[PDB]
This record gives structure tokens, sequence and C-alpha cells, in this order.
């Protein structure tokens, strides 16, 4: 429909998972996860959070995930399995399919689904808040905080990436 | 919704006329990580504009120049120990 | 309503797209001293007809060791994408205003590079493999100045709205103001956009078609249109970065006729620069990238975001 | 002091790029701190009311905040107004 | 000669014309004589639900000023 | 509770299984523990922005600009196993079965 | 189960190279045509 | 008689050593090419039009 | 009527094949050098449709220019199959055409057709440049005169 739009992404991200979790070729797994990450990002824009939602897309889709099919890429054999190949990897496919279905089948008729945490099953929309936020967007407002607010976060998180690039040449100098 | 229609509309007019177009007729790893590990430094400062109207911009100042030159300080490094200079 | 928009906006985006095969070999004859296409059509207005129609009758060659899944979907995820990526652009009035319009542009320019990494692995051959990898990296190399080049500029306009381009831009070019960061921004758009000095893949010789060198007729209408359509808009985008027009309220005639004029000069000299320059070797791209390139582009953004502090200059988002 | 000033004079011959990021990066580290306009770019950041004014319960005693938003008492952004 | 290629950027500038008429005489249309009331920010846009509303046919765009009230 | 945090969770718990389930190679492992992380950004943004938790933001960039750095160091330490033994294939790794 | 190494050095095994031979000529006009080159490379380095 | 080719000598001179800077900042020589292919855009072809026109013999 | 419509896109589609041809270069001698003289600005071919996208996948018409090899002989042919179809192959020079002045050759084999359906020939030694733009021309009219999709209708 389109009331459940939030809900009918978030059921393409379970399958999404499914599809990188069975544990495909290094490519086609990536490409699991590349349509995993692009859902999830619409399940973000669709509660605000634009520019979170975006970094999923640009960061991470367009940017952690292409250095790593970038690897798969020159590394791997020389006969890459495609999907069905392994009965197993079906197998993981069609079995991640049984558990969404038996959920989502349990939450849309009895709503009382108590599988780990306790979840009733309405509408995505029945969780929204409400009130108007003025002329500031508030997730634009709160990562702006980084330089304002975000004073031990930075020096933690920029120390680390400094040492996050002397790792990375260290263990592949080769001695 | 729009957005939607939008990306919709493209993939079908490129699914279309792609169809007409079939029925009817060490060094590698490197450059890969150091972008990587620059790309999640650039996500840092990206918040950068909005963050420039803080109240407080003098912190602002000394921080979003500090990710600044640890992006320096990460390429110097990079630099001096070959790293840009690939395998070659 | 909405949907005559949408093809009001992308069909005419991909008449240009076919036409600009005609001047990529006409105005480079000019300059090269040919003709250019010219017997065909009045003055080679049907030359890119023919050029697509028998695209769309030859026969759609599908090698053995191409996987047929991979096959298809990155022709699509290659030209939709530089379609989608119009919907954000400011003529007048946006079709879409993204206040996140500047990330939303440069994101799925970053999906532009699947449609590369997928194609070289469904070749599936040697040479084909390792054209493609040493193409991706170069162009994830340039996202990274891309993006630097890009936080400077609306530091100074202000948010990531793509229509307040024209509000910050009022009285004078913002090249006036990051000229040293202009052709730092024009070279990155050269290598993106796979031209030379970085035609690289697409060189004729280069790499003979890099991701298009088992990809012939049929299927590979969407992957050397794509190229060719990335390049009208990125040139736009400059131009609505640094030599945005004005716009009168109640005539948006005005910056239709100057926008596209100025897009269409951009555009020239894109066309200009490729019969006047040979061809980076892939060393000298990064060369040229992370040790010139890069540290400017990080010492123009120490300038950028200080000045506004430096002049109490900070901009307004809202 | 001779051997520096040649070390630079090298440094531009062959390169020129850095010396160019290291300068623009050299000064744009330091006018900030020295500016003469960076209070004022506090002083109108501050002066953008994102938030509504709330009003405060009149007790008497405090003559500052004005009875009247036309009031003359209260701050003024009159430099604001010619800068 | 050289002006052999101005027939080939004239029809070029014909084509990119189309999206910038388009998209502003569309908003024309859809606005009634009027722009596409930009929502940048939650004050933009219940606003328009408020002159949404009040118009009783349910459009941002028409709006009633003097004349409605007494 | 909605059904879209549920989604979010089961999707960690099916990346949990194929990381730890795994099948042939250390590269499917690296994208299983990357929905990890993946499946824990749109669950902190969704409970973040839904609860209007300004400061809170911060966390889903600080999240996954550290989840990289395991990228950072995963994906280097499959190239050297790659490099010595060939394919990356866990069954390869074994040397220290003592 | 044998023994680990004194030095706690495994015995390398043998090479694992990828130095494929480039077949340039009867295809390229970069090699202006009929120049069949035969030579191996690091990936890029002669 | 002969001739050498590649002996020019730079001068470290203040003067000399800012050109050389301004030329790889502000890209010049790269600007002289750009000119020359434009000055042989506004250059008449010699397309001879076959068959209506036939090289000569 | 049924037999005008066929003719009508008999005609769309041999318009467009004759007229924008992208031919691969073959080169192997003195036959090539001529050839690429109708690159230059004299006998420009790029007026008409023949560019430079080469990539000999992505082309219509193959030139043979310059002596033929027994060597040469398998790498040329499985040239010509993976070019996809319409396929036609020029033959130029004496050379390519029959041998020329190495008929009575141990390394050459005699003229072309011993290994590739020749479907246009051009004589000279070497042909003049501009003889050549005569012969694809030629070659254009004599796709012109194909009626792929008449003979469908008659089956
Ligand atoms: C108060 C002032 C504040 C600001 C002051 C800033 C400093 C002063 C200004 C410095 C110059 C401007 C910034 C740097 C620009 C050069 C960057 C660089 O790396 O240069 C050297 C680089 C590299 O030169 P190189 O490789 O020979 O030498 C570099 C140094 N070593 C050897 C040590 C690495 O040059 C280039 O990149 C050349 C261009 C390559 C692309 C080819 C196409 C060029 C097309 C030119 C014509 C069209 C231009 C269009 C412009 C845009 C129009 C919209
Ligand atoms: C109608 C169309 C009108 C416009 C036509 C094109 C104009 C631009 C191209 C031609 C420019 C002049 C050509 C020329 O004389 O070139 C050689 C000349 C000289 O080249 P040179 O390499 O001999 O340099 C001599 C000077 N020293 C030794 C000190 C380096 O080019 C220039 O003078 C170029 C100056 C401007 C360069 C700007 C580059 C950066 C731009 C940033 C964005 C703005
Ligand atoms: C005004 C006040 C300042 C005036 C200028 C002072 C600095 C002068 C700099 C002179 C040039 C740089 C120093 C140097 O000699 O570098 C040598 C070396 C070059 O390496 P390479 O080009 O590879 O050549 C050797 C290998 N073949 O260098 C290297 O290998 C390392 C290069 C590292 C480059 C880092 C660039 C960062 C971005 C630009 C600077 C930003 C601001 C940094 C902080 C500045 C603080 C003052
Ligand atoms: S036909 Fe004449 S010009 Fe052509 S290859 Fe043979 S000898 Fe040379």
């Amino acid at each position: 429909m389109t009331m459940y739009i939030a809900f009918i992404l978030s059921t393409i991200f379970v399958i999404g998972f499914v599809g990188f979790s069975s544990k495909p070729s290094p490519i086609y797994g990536g490409l699991g996860l590349i349509v995993s990450g692009g859902v999830g990002c619409g399940i973000v824009l669709n509660f605000g959070g634009s520019f979170l939602g975006l970094m999923v897309f640009l960061i991470y889709l367009g940017g952690m995930l292409v250095v790593f099919g970038y690897t798969t890429a020159m590394a791997t054999e020389m006969y890459p399995e495609v999907w069905v190949s392994n009965k197993t990897v079906f197998g993981a496919f069609v079995s991640g399919l049984m558990m969404e279905f038996c959920m989502v089948y349990y939450a849309l008729k009895e709503e009382e689904v108590e599988i780990i945490f306790k979840f009733n099953g309405l509408g995505d929309w029945v969780i929204y808040d409400t009130g108007d936020s003025g002329f500031f967007s508030e997730e634009a407002m709160g990562i702006a905080a980084l330089y304002s607010y975000g004073t031990w976060l930075v020096i933690v998180t920029g120390w680390s990436l400094l040492i996050g690039v002397v790792v990375i040449m260290e263990i592949t100098r080769g001695n | 919704m729009n957005i939607m229609l939008t990306l919709l509309t493209n993939v079908t007019l490129a699914s279309l006329l792609v169809l007409i177009a079939f029925w009817l007729p060490m060094k590698f790893f490197l450059v890969a990580i150091t972008f990587l590990l620059f790309d999640l430094e650039i996500a840092l400062l990206l918040p950068l504009p909005w963050a420039s109207q803080t109240n407080n911009l003098k912190t602002m100042l000394t921080m979003a120049l500090f990710l600044l030159i640890l992006l320096a300080a990460s390429l110097a490094y990079e630099w001096t120990q070959k790293g840009l200079e690939w395998a070659e | 309503m909405f949907m005559i928009n949408i093809l009001s906006l992308i069909i005419p985006i991909l008449l240009a797209v076919a036409f600009l095969t005609l001047v990529e070999r006409k105005v480079l004859g000019y300059m090269q001293l040919r003709k250019g296409p010219n017997v065909v059509g009045p003055y080679g207005l049907l030359q890119p007809i023919a050029d697509a129609l028998k695209l769309v009758t030859k026969e759609p060659l599908r090698p053995g060791t191409s996987s047929i899944s991979m096959f298809i979907i990155a022709p699509i995820l290659g030209l939709s994408l530089a379609l989608t990526m119009w919907v954000p652009l400011p003529m007048p009035y946006p079709l879409i205003n993204m206040n996140l319009g500047v990330l939303f542009m440069l994101a799925m320019s970053s999906l532009a590079v699947y449609s590369i990494l997928w194609s070289g692995w469904a070749s599936n051959s040697k040479y084909a493999l390792i054209g493609a990898l040493r193409a991706v990296a170069q162009t994830i190399s340039y996202e990274v100045t891309l993006a630097i080049i890009l936080l400077s500029v609306l530091l100074m306009n202000g948010s990531y709205t793509l229509s307040t381009l024209i509000t910050t831009q009022e009285h004078i070019w913002m090249i006036f103001t990051s000229w040293p960061l202009a052709m730092m921004w024009f070279i990155s758009t050269l290598a993106e956009t796979n031209r030379a000095p970085f035609d690289l893949t697409e060189g004729e010789s280069e790499l003979v078609s890099g991701f298009n060198v088992e990809y012939a007729a049929g299927p590979f209408a969407m992957f050397f249109m794509a190229e060719y359509a990335n390049i009208i808009m990125m040139n736009a985008f400059t131009a609505i970065l640094f030599l945005g027009a004005s716009h009168d309220p109640h005539t948006p005639e005005l910056y239709t006729i100057n926008f596209v004029l100025k897009t269409l000069a951009l555009t020239i000299t894109f066309l200009w620069i490729r019969a006047s320059y040979p061809r980076f070797r892939y060393d000298q791209l990064m060369h040229l990238l992370w040790k010139s390139f890069l540290p400017l582009t990080l010492a123009l953004c120490m300038w950028h975001i200080s000045l506004p502090i430096m002049t109490a200059s900070i901009p307004p988002q809202s | 002091a001779g051997r520096i000033a040649s070390f630079l004079k090298n440094a531009w011959a062959k390169e020129p790029v850095l010396v160019a990021s290291f300068a623009i990066g050299g000064l744009a580290i330091i006018l900030p701190s020295l500016s003469p306009y960076t209070n004022y770019a506090i002083r109108i950041n501050r002066a953008t009311p994102y938030n509504y004014p709330v009003p405060l319960r009149d007790d008497g005693n405090m003559p500052d905040v004005p009875s009247h938003p036309q009031d003359p008492q209260g701050p003024s952004l009159e430099w604001l107004k010619n800068l | 000669m050289w002006f052999e290629i101005l027939p080939g950027i004239a029809v070029m500038a014909a084509c990119l014309f189309i999206p910038g008429m388009a998209t502003a005489h569309i908003h024309k249309f859809t606005n009634g004589g009027k722009e596409k009331r930009v929502a940048h920010f939650s004050y933009q846009w219940n606003l328009m639900e408020r002159d949404r509303c009040i118009s009783g046919v349910n459009r941002y765009h028409v709006t009633k000023g003097l004349e409605n009230i007494d | 509770m909605p059904l879209v945090y549920m989604n979010i969770i089961m999707a960690f718990a099916i990346a949990l299984a194929g990381l730890l389930m795994y099948r042939s190679h250390l590269m499917s492992s690296l994208l299983c523990l990357e929905g990890m992380m993946l499946s824990l950004f749109i669950m902190s943004t969704l409970i973040i922005l839904n609860t209007h938790f300004t400061l809170a933001n911060m966390m889903p960039i600080i999240l996954l600009v550290f989840a990289a750095c395991e990228a950072a160091l995963g994906l280097s330490l499959l190239v050297m196993v790659s490099n010595t033994y060939g394919t990356d294939y866990v069954q390869n790794l074994n040397l220290l079965q003592c | 189960w044998k023994p680990p190494p004194w030095n706690d050095v495994d015995p390398p095994k043998d090479t694992l190279v990828s130095n494929l031979t480039l077949n340039f000529g009867p295809q390229h006009p970069a090699a202006h045509g009929v120049l069949r080159l035969v030579m191996e490379l690091s990936g890029e380095m002669v | 008689t002969y001739k050498f080719v590649n002996m020019r000598e730079p001068s470290m001179d203040m003067k000399s050593v800012t050109d050389r800077a301004a030329q790889t900042l502000l890209w010049t020589e790269l600007v002289r090419g750009l000119g020359m292919t434009l000055s042989y855009l506004f250059r008449e072809p010699a397309t001879i039009n076959y068959p209506f026109e036939k090289g000569p013999l | 009527r049924g037999e005008y419509v066929v003719a009508k896109l008999d005609d769309l589609v041999n318009w467009a094949r004759r007229s924008s041809l992208w031919p691969m270069t073959f080169g192997l001698a003195c036959c090539a050098v001529e050839m690429m003289h109708m690159a230059a600005p004299r006998y420009d071919m790029d007026r008409f449709g023949v560019v430079f996208r080469a990539s000999p996948r992505q082309s219509d018409v193959m030139i043979v220019a310059g002596t033929l090899t027994n060597k040469m002989a398998p790498a040329l042919r499985k040239v010509y199959d993976q070019m996809p179809e319409p396929r036609y192959v020029v033959s130029m020079g004496s050379c390519a055409n029959g041998g020329g002045y190495y008929h009575y050759s141990y390394s050459v084999v005699r003229g072309c057709d011993r290994i590739v359906p020749v479907d246009i020939y051009v004589p000279g030694c070497p042909p003049t440049a501009e003889a050549l733009l005569y012969g694809i021309l030629q070659l254009q009219r004599k796709i012109k005169r194909e009626k792929r999709l008449r003979i469908w209708y008659r089956r």
C-alpha cells in the first residue's frame, strides 16, 4: 500500500540480509548487501534523518562497500559460485524466507509476537511523535554539535583514525 | 513518493530501452584502503556548514581545523613512509 | 501533473545525450582540421540517429564467460543513475528540492562506480578485469577530493540546499571567490566523468574501450551514453556551483538561457580539453591526486573554513 | 638564515604545490585567532532567534527587560545593522 | 569556416530548454500562476497545511485574504 | 513495539548467524560482520531520531566510522592470508592447530 | 601433529605470483598493428 | 657540425623560479596548448568533398 | 500496404547502417598508411559515420590492409568470428586482394578470400586514399541495395 511503506522497506531490508548472510559469492554477497544498504536508508529517510541516511549511501554503500567488492574482485578463486550452486546457499536463502514469513504472518494476525523482545504488531506510523521543529532540522542540528559539544568524541575518533592509518601500513608493510 | 516515482520511472526507462536492445535485434589494495580511511575521516567534517553556525564556534574552530590537520597528518605519515608512492 | 514533468525532464536529457556523439566527432574535427559528421543529415544533424539505431539493431553479444544476471543490471544501474541524478538540478525551480541535494548528488556519484566494477567482473577476462580494477580505483580516489571541494564551496554558500546556490551567488560568480578551488574542482570533474586526460577506460586505444572491451552494440548503448550523460551534468553542476546566473521570479526564462548557455560552453571546453592533452599514466593519476591535488585541497579547505570566521561572514542555512 | 632561505627557494623550485599548501594552511590557522571580526561572528551568531523569546513573569525590580517589544530597554543589534 | 557546429549546438539548447520551461511552467500550472512553496523546515510545512485546510478546496495555493475575514 | 524494529532485530540475528556459521570464504564473513554494524546503524538512528535525543545523533556517525575501522583491519588481514595461503578459505587457516 | 618449528617460522609455501604474460599486438592499434608482444608483469611492472 | 638538444639550464634566481612555480600552479603551458587548438578551430578545414570534390593528381 | 510497410522499415534500417559504419583497422603493411590518410583531413571519412569508436566488438566493417601471412591467418580469422554481424570485410590493396607482389611466396596466403568472405575489393598497391573512400561509398550503396526485411516477408 503506502502506509506500510516503512514496513515494506523493512521487509526488503530483512530479506536483503538473508542475501549476504547466506554467504554467497563475495561479489554477489556484496550486491545483496548493496540493496540492503539502499533500502535501510529509505527506512531512515522515512523517519527523517536525511544526513544520517545519506551517509549509508555515500560513505558505506558508495564508500566502505566499494573497496569491499573491489577486494573481492582481485582476490577469490577463478570459479565464483552462482547463487544456486551449492545447495546450502539456496537452503540458507529459503531458510531466511521462512523466518520472515512466520513472524510477519504472526505479526499481522495476532499482533502479540513475544520472540525474545515482546513487540506488538501495529503499523509503522503509530510510533511517530508530534510537534513542529521550528526552522532547524533536528538531525542536522544534532551532528553539527561535533564541534560544539562533541569535544571528547572528536579527540578520540580523530586519534584512532590516525592510528588507523598507521596500523594499516604496518600490517601491509610485510616487515 | 515523488522521489520514489522519479527513481521508479528512471529504472523502467532504462529497463525498457535495454529490452529493445536485447530482443528486437598490494598496490591495488593500498589505494583502496587509503581511500577508505580518508573517506571515513571525510564524513566527520561533512556536517561542517551547519556546525559553522554554532554559538561556540571558537571551539569549533580549534576542532574543525583539528580533523583537517589530521587529514594532512595521516597523508604526511603515509607519504613519508612510502605510502602514496605505491608499490611498483 | 508530476509525471508529465518527469518525462519533460529526463526525455530531453536523453535525446541530448545521443546528439553529443555528433559534436564529439565534429568539433574535435573542426579543431583537428577535419570536417566532422556532415554528409549524413543536414550539417550532420542525423548522425546520432544513425549511430543509435544500429546499436539497437546490431546483434547483442553475450560472451559465454559473462554472467547474464550481471550483464544486464549494470547498464541499467548506470543510465538510470545519470537520469535520477538530474532530479535535484536547480532549473529555475528544481524538480526535487532536496535540502541535502549536494549530498544527494555526491552520494549516487559514488554509486556510479558499481556500474564499472560489476561490468569488469561480469565480462570475466584477464585484460578486462584489470582494466576495470585500475579504473574503479581511479574514480574512488577522485571522490575524496570531490567531497572536500564541495565541502569548502558550500561552506561559504550555506546549507546543502541546491536552490540556495542561486541565492548566495547573487552579485558575483562564486568562482571569483574560489578560483583556486574551481580548477581544483574542474579537473576532478574531468576524472570522474572518464574523459581525457582521464579517459582511461573509454579511451579508444587506452583500454581500447575499457568498460566496453567485450561489450558491444545492444546493451552497450547504456554504457557509452551514461558516461557522456554525466559530462553534461557534472559540468552543469560546476555551472551552478561557480558560474551561477540570476533568476527573476517573474521571468525564469533568463536563468534558463543563462545556465544552458553556460553549461553548454563548459561542455565545449570539456570537448576542447580531450583534443588538446595526452592521457595520464596510472601512476601519474595518483601522483597528481594524492600528492599534489589532495594536499592543496586540504589547505584550501583550511582557508575557506576560517575566512567566514575571519570576517564574520558565516552564511544563513535557512 | 641563509640555508633556511635557500631551503625555501629550492622548495619553491621543485615542490611549489606543497609550499602553497603549507603556506595557506599556515595562515588559515593563525588569522582566526587574532581576527578582529571573530567576536563579531559570535555576536551575530547568538543574535539569530531560532528559539522564541519566552516572556518572563513581571514581578518588578527589573528595568533592563522591556515591558514592550518596541520599548528602548533590552538588547539591540544596531551594530548588526551597519555592519 | 567554423559555424557549421552552431546548428549542432543550437538543437542542444532547444533540448535543454525543455526542462527549464517545463518544470517552471508546470509549477505555474500546478500552483495557479505561482511557484511550488518550498518546505525546507517544519515551519514552511505546517504553514502549507494551515493554508491548505483553510481554503476549503483543500489546496494550499489558493489563498483567501481580507475578503475572507470580517 | 513497531514491527520495523523487530525487522531490524532479526536483521542482526540473521547477520549474526551468517557470521558465526561460515561457509567457505572470509570475504563473506567480513560481509556478514558489516551487516552487523549496518543493522546497528539503522536501529540506532531509528530510536534516536524517534525520541528526538538531539545529542545522541552523535552515535550513528561515530558508530560506523569505528565499525569501518574493522574493515580497515579485517580486509588487510584477509589479503595476507590470501598472499600466503592463496585462497582466503577459512579451512586453509588451520596452521595453529596446537 | 608435527611439533611446531623451533624458530616459530612455519615453512613458506611455493610461489603465489600472478605474473600474467600479456599478449599485446594483433588486437590493439596501440601496438600500431602486427606487434605481438610477450611479456610478464607484476600487475603493472614489466 | 652538430647541436645538442636537451642542454637548457634552469635558472635558480627569484625571477626564474617564480615563472616555473607560476607555470606549475597556474597551468600556462597547458593553456598554451589550449590556445593552439582553439586557434585551429577557427581555421578553415581542408576536407575535400568527395565525390563532388576530388583530390589532385 | 504490407509491402510498403516492410519497404519503409527496410529503408530506415538500411539507411542507418550504411551511413554510420564503424570500421576496425587491421592494417599490416603499406596498405595501412594510405587508408590512414583517409583519417587525415584531406579525405576525412568521419564526415559520414565512420568514426574512432574502434573496439572490434563495436565494429560493422573490417578493413584488412596489407599482406596476410600464414602465422597471421588464425589470429585475423578469430577476430572475424568475434566481430558481430552485420560483418563485412574490405580487401585493401593487391596483397590482401590476391597476394599481389608476394603471390609466389611461402609466408603469405594468396588473398583474404581463403580466410574471410570478402564483400568488396579495392585494387591498388597501395590504392589511393580517396579510392578507398569510393570503395567505402560503393560498399555503402551495396548496403542500400539490401532486402533483409523484404526477403523475410516473402518467407
Ligand atoms: C589570499 C589568497 C588565498 C588563496 C591563495 C591560494 C594559493 C595561490 C593560488 C595557487 C594556484 C591555484 C590552486 C592550485 C591549482 C593547481 C593545482 C596543482 O596541483 O597544480 C599542479 C598540477 C601538477 O603539476 P606537476 O605534476 O607538473 O607538478 C606537481 C609537483 N610535483 C612534481 C612535486 C608533484 O598540475 C595539474 O594538475 C595540471 C592540470 C591537469 C589536468 C589537465 C587539464 C588542465 C586544463 C587547464 C585549462 C582549463 C582550466 C579550467 C579551470 C576551471 C574553469 C571553471
Ligand atoms: S598491395 Fe601493395 S601496398 Fe598493399 S600491402 Fe601489398 S605490396 Fe603493400
